[PDB]
């Protein structure tokens, strides 16, 4: 359920005579800003028990005097961020009293991240994890991290898991109505998956009927000085702005007759967070693009989902110190540049200092110029058309590059080594080739040089320009292809050869250990051993799992216990103008397990420890498995073991003598140690004595001597190594005056 | 076409017993550019 | 024999017989192309006439020789270059040995490639024969790959008949062809040996002599020759070099090509002494006795380069060389070795270029001012984009022309700085003097590409505090906030131990991690709002009398629109104070008589530096039981300039969004001690003391030695007292020595009856004492001669006068 | 200039108990270049 | 006279409360001045 | 004793499609010239 009401997100610095507004209630951020000419002290007199729910994110800076966090938000359970703060929904920032957090009914955060830094007072930072939420919260609280069998619904006191539509918690779990936070959508007095048509969707968490929108659009009519937003009916959903290709008709999202992109002119003319990304998604006319991600964190697929409804950019686009790019596939819909502005030297398009741009895949792309490897650069000069309008004045690894599809007469690839042959394409004049370069990297989804071999006349045979690529994981395909260096030449065109990629897998080979091995008793006569898939073992892949009885230890049985170097050598190679220039002048029990990870081990005795060897096989005539583990383990014991049955025999002699003899247990826990004789006498306190199996073998049974006059009555009780057995029958006896 | 020695590996095919002519040069004639027999006979002592 | 100008030969050898009849080649001597002839038609064939080559000597690709013995056995010493080797061997298929023998000094130039079947190559040490190896180099051939029974004359017999020199830290015998060997060997009398028999060469010969005293025994000329003998400098009346020519021996070399019409060969003059082939700059000639005068026509020395653009990889500076203006440049020399003393001895004349200069994947030199009086590029030629100067990868260059003095001037053209790695931005700041800064177009600078390595860091800070007192260093400085105070990431502290102030900022890198340079780095330190106190950042070394050298560097992220810049601090020596001594490196004292010890030691190198060593003398008491016994990454850099400049961005977009008894010796280890006993132990202690107000020595180091004794001091004086009594008894008393040798421990009594054999008896100390002299009991009646000896720890005494007592019947 | 953590503290030496003013960059005008009293007292609230 | 030489940095710029600092973080001189200068 | 040309043959001969690895000379190259080779050390003188 909510308990509350609504308010629109604020942010407040004077003093602590605003925040007294957020007793009662958030459609958006609550900033606590420039917190500095305060104390402790005031602080300390105020809470927030209501909130219970924020959208986008909360933010604390600057705030001097407050200890914790603890009561401030003692009730807010999760962020969902329809907005973020710089990929961010949390920041607290220049704490130097805060030192917990104290948001212990936190739960999740649908998008975005979090950023906490630069505290001198916090602390706990590395008690919290953040995988749950989009260990401890302080030394009054602790992570509510819910089991992974209530997912992301939420988990009670007694572990039941919350309702589906319930999200982190729930005041009543399997309550839709309950809910402390809804899964995807809330309805007046229950939390509902798709907004009944009638109540449209809000901010991809309410359902509201036509009345919110509608006085949220009457409000914007009535405001001409107040950036709000006109809310519209679309595809069941209540949105801030209808998207392209739908139009108002001022009387819901209509499709448009004619087309009609929606255009971007923002401010400036000139922009540069992945909030930024977030206005501009589902634009499609950039009136006015850079790239600075810095980072080299994965984001364009997310800004794949702002910048897929991009159609043309009103101003030139510079990918710039973009360190994080990977591609600029992303403009998967973007069209025509339009030729309205430019940059310095007229790069309408200007790449520099990228880090890990691995561009589009031309063989279908048709983007457009208006204005402004090398490989791309001529797949770009030609395919996309940078010639003749433009003229010239238009370094790295892999770098797809460019030249003629050549081949490989041999291929070989066993385990980890891929033998290459080919046909030499000798250039025009074969002393053109400088060497061959072979291309090689790892494709889940390298160079070397190569002196050009010594060429032999005739087309007999000429020991073919070959190489070993040395490095592969004994199962992951790699992709090889091999470009050649043609010496350039004033009037004849050479670009050389290049080879087509091929994809080559090298066959399994053995498996390694499997990862993280228990051997854990799950009962007197079964041993469930778990594992894990590991990564090692470098091939396809069942598991093979032995065990052995282990026998006891022999002392038990009788213990008594009663840079430069690179361009010199690319720079020596005398070898290539020396006798150029002087050419000038002469010339004048076991089991398998498929696909699981668990093995009930049975068999077993009760108290008999078992050596467990443990491997994987990648294949079922001749075992390839894997390196042997071994563990010991042993089964639950069984007090049934220890008990000796029937009574215990007794002789009585005048001179307060007493023989006394019992059964040995048959079949013991393992083995026994010793016997525990308990005597007392009539009305009297009770006495112990201790017989080692030595003890009992040496006296055939147990003597008791200097008894005093009476009534009698013993009990025995055997000891082994998981502990003892069961209380024989009392017997009495008389000890003579 | 041919590389360093084997140019006149051939050379010498194109001269023979004729020896060698004595007393933008075959860099830029039999280096870059491919270099037939008819150009390489030239070098030949007439 | 005549001076037949420059030849050269090809596949037929009928030609190779004009070399009979001349001794000297005027120019330059090539046997090439010798294809499909056999080695009967070259082994017939000698040509022992031929003593000079004035130009270059070179074999190629000729087919049946096997080495230069027969065909140059007197070639004696080899002016116009071919490449950079004046015997250029290359591409041999039958050829073994050199056979250059005879040939004894190139001082200008060096001398094999490609010789499958050539060997004998590095055994020969070129640095007397040339100049400089620094030019050589010895590359793919037969000896590249070691296949070589290199077997030196008199090794098989085991004799050094031929002389054996060392390099690169090995020691062997050289020879040339296994039946000759080396001509190159004492320079200044250093390794020779035997050379020709027996006996070394003086200083003004070169390499091989019968005799060092005599300069005409003397084989070979080191600086030059009278026709006879060597000379300190040529005489009046009578070379290129190495040799003294009368006056009309030039007159003869001149008017030989003044009469023949050869192209190839040199109107030879003379100037300054010299037979020189051509006069110096502002030099003409008008005939008469042809000696090189200057005129008031001063006209420069123009290269007429046939080519257009003499391409740069020694020879070509050569022919260049002796010009003050090129009529026509391109620098492509390599290996990263500084041969550029070389090329300012040929450039340095250099005063005008016509063309434009051009400098393209340079690696061996290292500077750029070796153009000393260049003053001028002409640049009648230009590079395409009309560059009348070009550089491109450049690696190694670290100065360009230092303006403060240079005035160059540019007629026509621009210049052209790409791919400079190692080259300071400083620099090409500096160049725009020239007068290039305006003129028509300015296409000069690759910016980032410039300074990749090495840099141009502009600011220095002034260093403060330096504490080396013990084996350890603090260092205080001053702390520099740039402009925005995020952006200087730390201190780069460089220090390195600088044996002698020579300290450049690379002083070489091995990419192995062996680099020579000690880094640290120091984390900025926190600072307050007021500038009154500013915690400075120091730091102190990890472990001293040696020499240390410190350079401090910071460490800044660069922006686009800011002009940081890094800071820098000069290097700067530093050494420690006083350290303890080590003990006198392993002294011994022998005894050297029978009252002196002679001690020696050794200077322990543990501490070095300024160095007394003290010497203590005490006595070893005796030992008691012979008084008792009985006798008888970029990689990881570029991250973390992109987290840093993240930082920066966040917080700044953060607020963006916030806002609106001893004797001594110095230096000498060695002394005698005296006034010692005969037979005692001294035990000696060292002490190496380096200093000397309160002088501080180190711990000592015990030696010992025990005097000689004296036997004969052991000796008793006198005959032995005898007592007889009537029951057989004789009592002996005799005298102890005064100075026994240590301590006497028995003494030796021998008794003979008159005409009977001896026995001998022997008496312990502690008999001696116990007895009071030596009783001798139940002996026969009649006469008894008995003499006593003495007996020391040393050794034995003298026997003492006979003594004869007689036994009652 | 003033950059960074002086500014926290350079702006309340400006600001005070006036607070701070809400409803191109700061670090612009106060790191990128020098910053007067004017600016820094501007974003102060009036 | 390893602990001789580090006490010697230590005044000119070790008990448990700066043992455990040194422990955990790398050598400073900044932190020599700092548990220095009170 | 065999030359440097000579035994690479022969171990390319053993060997089939594994090619050479030349062995700089204290390798195989330096071993055969001074003892006897076998069969079972050419797995290290394999072109890796």
């Amino acid at each position: 359920l909510y308990p509350g009401e609504v308010c629109p997100g604020m942010d407040i610095r004077n003093n602590l005579t605003r925040l007294h507004e957020l007793e009662n209630c958030i459609e958006g951020h609550l900033q606590i800003l420039l917190m500095f000419k305060t104390r402790p002290e005031d602080f300390r007199d105020l809470s927030f028990p209501k909130l219970i729910m924020i959208t986008d994110y909360l933010l604390l800076f600057r705030v001097y005097g407050l200890e914790s966090l603890k009561d401030l938000f003692p009730n807010l359970t999760v962020i969902r961020g329809s907005r973020l703060f710089f990929n961010y929904a949390l920041v607290i920032f220049e704490m130097v009293h805060l030192k917990e957090l104290g948001l212990y009914n936190l739960m999740n955060i649908t998008r975005g991240s979090v950023r906490i830094e630069k505290n001198n007072e916090l602390c706990y930072l590395a008690t919290i994890d953040w995988s749950r939420i989009l260990r401890c919260w302080t030394h009054s609280h602790c992570q509510k991290v819910c089991p992974t069998i209530c997912k992301s619904h939420g988990c009670t006191a007694e572990g039941l898991c919350c309702h589906s539509e319930c999200l982190g918690n729930c005041s009543q779990p399997d309550d839709p109505t309950k809910c402390v936070a809804c899964r995807n959508f809330y309805l007046d007095g229950r939390c509902v998956e798709t907004c009944p048509p009638p109540y449209y969707h809000f901010q991809d968490w309410r359902c509201v009927n036509f009345s919110f929108c509608q006085d949220l659009h009457h409000k914007c009519k009535n405001s001409r000085r107040q950036g709000c937003h006109q809310y519209v009916i679309h595809n069941n959903k209540c949105i801030p702005e209808c998207p392209s290709g739908y139009t108002m008709n001022s009387s819901l999202c209509t499709p448009c007759l004619g087309p009609c992109p929606k255009v971007c002119h923002l401010l400036e003319g000139e922009k540069t967070s992945v909030t930024s990304a977030q206005e501009l998604r589902g634009c499609t006319v950039i009136n006015g693009l850079i790239i600075n991600i810095r980072g080299g964190n994965n984001l364009a697929a997310e800004l794949e989902a702002n910048l897929g409804l991009i159609e043309e950019i009103s101003g030139y686009l510079k990918i710039r110190r973009s360190y994080a790019l990977v591609s600029l596939s992303f403009f998967r819909k973007l069209r025509l540049i339009r030729g309205e502005t430019l940059e310095i030297g007229n790069y309408s398009f200007y790449a520099l200092d990228n880090q890990n741009l691995r561009l589009w895949d031309w063989s279908k792309h048709n983007l457009t110029i208006t204005q402004g490897c090398l490989s791309e650069i001529h797949k770009m000069e030609e395919v996309s058309g940078t010639k003749g309008r433009q003229e010239r004045n238009d370094n790295g690894d892999q770098a797809s590059c460019e030249n003629e599809l050549l081949k490989f007469s041999y291929i070989r690839t066993s385990f980890d080594k891929i033998l290459l042959r080919w046909e030499p394409y000798w250039p025009p004049d074969f002393r053109d080739l400088l060497g061959f370069m072979l291309f090689y990297k790892e494709a889940p989804y390298t160079v070397v040089d190569i002196d050009p071999p010594l060429r032999s006349n005739d087309p007999k045979s000429q020991n073919h320009p070959g190489w070993l690529m040395r490095g592969l994981k004994p199962w992951t395909q790699y992709a090889i292809f091999v470009k050649t260096l043609v010496t350039f030449s004033d009037e004849r065109r050479t670009y050389g050869a290049k080879s087509d990629i091929i994809y080559v897998q090298t066959d399994a080979t053995n498996p390694s250990v499997p990862l993280d091995p228990i051997s854990v008793s799950n009962s007197s006569s079964q041993i469930i051993l778990k594992w894990k898939p590991p990564s090692d073992p470098n091939g396809n892949i069942h598991y093979l799992v032995f065990w052995e009885r282990q026998a006891e230890d022999s002392e038990l049985f009788e213990l008594d216990y009663c840079t430069d170097s690179q361009i010199l050598k690319e720079l020596e190679e005398f070898r290539k103008t020396f006798e150029d220039y002087l050419h000038n002048v002469v010339f004048v029990p076991f089991e398998k397990v498929v696909n699981k990870e668990s093995l009930v081990i049975s068999g077993l005795r009760h108290f008999t420890g078992y050596r467990i060897e443990l491997q994987a096989c990648n294949q079922d005539p001749e075992e390839r498995c894997s390196v042997a583990a071994y563990v010991s383990a042993r089964t639950m014991p069984e007090a049934k073991a220890d008990d000796i049955v029937g009574p215990v025999t007794h002789e009585i002699f005048e001179n307060n003598v007493v023989h006394l003899m019992w059964q040995e247990p048959k079949e013991p826990n393992g083995l026994i140690v010793l016997y525990e004789v308990s005597y007392r006498r009539y009305g009297d306190e009770e006495l112990h004595l201790c017989v080692s199996r030595k003890h009992f073998a040496l006296e055939r049974g147990c003597r008791l001597r200097g008894l005093s006059p009476g009534n009698y009555s013993v009990r025995i009780r055997a000891t082994s190594l998981a502990g003892n057995g069961s209380w024989t029958e009392p017997t009495y006896f008389y000890v003579t005056d | 076409t041919l590389c360093g020695a084997e140019l006149v590996d051939a050379l010498q095919f194109v001269c023979g017993d004729r020896g060698f002519y004595f007393n933008t040069g075959i860099v830029d004639e039999c280096c870059f550019r491919s270099c037939d027999l008819r150009r390489l006979e030239m070098y030949c002592a007439p």
